[PDB]
């Protein structure tokens, strides 16, 4: 056994979608993607989820930022300061 | 309420029903047979994959 990079696995981009420190992702994958994310603050609240039907999901981004990991696409990064006004 | 159609012999005026509930929504997608009342985002927008 040898570590071969196997020509390997890529899941359909997300639709992101702007609300006031959320993220509204609808989501549609090919095959069933673990996403999972970080909130950075020193409470990590992550996520974990199998996700294989196609959902439109939520994340309370906070102040410092959230990342975002669809499937081995690589991790994403998100500011989500104020947008309220 | 004010068509006639003389065929036989009889002029026969019809209507207008009061019950004007058209089971069609405004908005109605269609599909081969099955209809369905859906509110289709429009033409120009539709989101990929919806």
């Amino acid at each position: 056994p040898v570590k071969a990079k196997c020509i390997a696995t890529l899941a359909p981009e997300p639709l992101v979608e702007h609300k006031h420190r959320t993220l509204i992702l609808h989501l549609h994958p090919d095959h069933p993607t673990l996403l999972t994310t970080r909130s950075l603050g020193s409470d990590a609240n992550p996520t974990r989820q199998w996700i294989e039907r196609p959902t439109t999901v939520n994340f309370t981004v906070t102040g410092e930022g959230l990342e975002y990991t669809w499937g081995n696409h690589p991790p994403k990064r998100v500011w989500a300061q104020e947008s309220g006004e | 309420g004010e068509t006639p159609a003389k065929i036989g012999d009889a002029k026969l005026i019809i209507g207008p029903l009061s019950s004007a509930w058209s089971p069609f929504d405004n908005k109605v997608v269609v599909y081969g047979h099955e209809v369905y009342n859906y509110d289709f985002p429009e033409y120009g927008t539709g989101k990929a994959g919806s």
